[PDB]
């Protein structure tokens, strides 16, 4: 509906395994009236 | 023949209908996607 919604959570890891066992729900961070069309995405990495 | 037409003789004491009057215009046709300017919407005191 024109909006783009970010939800997130940052959980600590005992250094056990990936996506640990347990439960934790993502809170809405931003809820943005961008209003455009999305069909694809990509991520930025930094280089020093 | 000329390209422009000269900028006015903006003399103050002569200028009556002929002095520079700065002007501003607002246009807001809606009929698009999101909401962007939705008035002051004032708040009355909270009764309990
Ligand atoms: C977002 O963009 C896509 C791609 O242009 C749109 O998909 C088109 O939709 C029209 C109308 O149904 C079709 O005639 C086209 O063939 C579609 N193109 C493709 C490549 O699939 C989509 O409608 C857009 N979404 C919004 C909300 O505007």
């Amino acid at each position: 509906d024109g909006y783009f919604k970010i939800y997130s959570k940052h959980t600590p890891i005992n250094l056990g395994r990936d996506l640990p066992q347990g439960f934790s729900a993502l809170e809405p961070l931003v809820d943005l009236p961008i209003g455009i069309n999305i069909t694809r995405f990509q991520t930025l990495l930094a280089l020093h | 023949c000329y390209f422009p037409l000269r900028s006015y003789g903006f003399r103050p004491t002569y200028g009556v209908g002929h002095q520079p009057y700065r002007v501003v215009v607002l246009s807001f046709e809606l009929l698009h996607a999101p909401a962007t300017v939705c008035g002051p919407k004032k708040s009355t005191n909270l009764v309990k």
